[PDB]
């Protein structure tokens, strides 16, 4: 998204299409002159002429058939018992599929994720609210419904709740550099009470959100709060999103990635190794350095 | 002495360009003013309905919008299902 100043002349649409508003409307449009607008039903999709993770599989390849649609009845009508006959944690993986089906489909989308959003479990409510910001995702707002929706789970203390709104968080300003939204999350990632693999997440969303910016207080906070971790806790399994935050952070820049990796440079091997080679990679990607 | 301003509601694919004004004596149009409209255009009770503008969140009844940074040409999302008791 390009910010800029209402003195240009028609300047209401061309934020609009910048925003990709009208891309949903083309989209379903074009899809229903195709004809291609029938909900594909996973179970034809694997040809079943001749359990609780594979029924997971199957909602989530529903949900990426239909993604982008917003025309899908199975999670829609029975959304509700499919989610209730889900079993452990897929529940937000479901709802997160119901917010694939519609996304860049703001108006809609959010209506039929409302009644979602009131639900009683922890994981149905964090996958509702990552379902928002799926939907908000890529797409632009002029009031940026997510910022809103996302009040008090963007800094929520049950992890899984404050899990599916970072990432909604991420997944919606990714590409935004939003001042606000960045000033809000940080402060999330600086929290200790999260997690290991939750901060990663903030990692993640910041990441995305401050993409090739070279963000200085987005990397400071990285290497802070990987400073701040202990080592052994942190070479677990989990902390290879900070490095990936960080090769976001300096996309296709390159040259100044040394003053990133000498600071880095304290840290034991195991995981300098691993983080400052990430970082080097995405910075250079696109650029064929033998 | 009708504060009249403009504000774009969209909610449900459906998008209005209302020019609402205070009634309930302020001076300005208020979370109060703007509820009575929404309520009375549709019916969503205060307790569910949620209003979003410039990605603030709406949780004070109180909080004049006005103040908050309302003006012409501003659009507000309205998020909800259309209650027909």
């Amino acid at each position: 998204f390009l910010e800029l100043s209402e003195d240009v002349e028609e300047y209401e649409d061309l934020t609009e299409i910048m925003s990709n508003v009208q891309l949903n409307s083309n989209f379903l449009a074009l899809a229903r002159e195709l004809d291609i607008m029938e909900p594909k039903v996973p179970d034809d999709i694997y040809k079943t002429h001749l359990s609780a993770r594979m029924n997971l599989a199957s909602s989530f390849v529903n949900g990426f058939v239909n993604a982008a649609f917003g025309q899908d009845k199975l999670l829609t009508d029975d959304g509700n018992k499919w989610l209730y006959k889900n079993k452990d944690h897929g529940m937000l993986s479901a709802a997160a599929s119901l917010g694939m089906i519609l996304l860049w489909d703001v108006d809609g989308g959010l209506t039929q994720i409302d009644k979602y959003l009131y639900s009683s479990e922890d994981y149905i409510k964090s996958g509702a609210l990552l379902a928002c910001g799926i939907v908000n995702s890529g797409v632009r707002n002029e009031c940026d419904p997510a910022l809103a929706l996302l009040s008090d789970y963007v800094l929520h203390n049950s992890n899984t709740m404050r899990l599916g709104s970072i990432f909604g968080l991420g997944l919606a300003y990714a590409g935004s550099n939003r001042e606000d939204v960045l000033t809000l999350l940080l402060p999330v990632m600086g929290d200790s009470k999260s997690s290991m693999e939750v901060a990663g997440v903030t990692a993640l969303a910041c990441g995305m959100i401050a993409v090739g910016s070279c963000n200085g207080d987005v990397t400071s906070t990285i290497l802070q709060t990987i400073m701040e971790k202990s080592e052994t806790e942190l070479k677990d399994t989990y902390a290879r999103w900070l490095p990936l935050g960080l090769g976001l952070n300096h996309l296709g820049k390159g040259e100044a990635i040394e003053a990133i990796l000498a600071a880095l440079e304290v840290v034991s091997e195991p995981f300098r190794s691993f983080a400052n080679t990430l970082v080097d990679v995405c910075a250079y990607a696109g650029s064929g350095n033998v | 002495a009708a504060a009249g301003l403009t504000v774009t509601v969209t909610h449900s694919n459906e998008k209005h360009d209302l020019h609402v004004t205070s009634q309930q004596g302020s001076s300005e149009p208020v979370v109060q003013d703007l509820a009575q409209v929404v309520e009375e255009v549709i019916g969503v009770p205060q307790s569910f309905q949620k209003l979003i503008f410039k990605g603030k969140s709406l949780k004070e009844m109180e909080t004049p919008l006005s103040a908050l940074g309302i003006q012409d040409g501003c659009r507000v999302m309205l998020i909800g299902k259309k209650n027909s008791p």
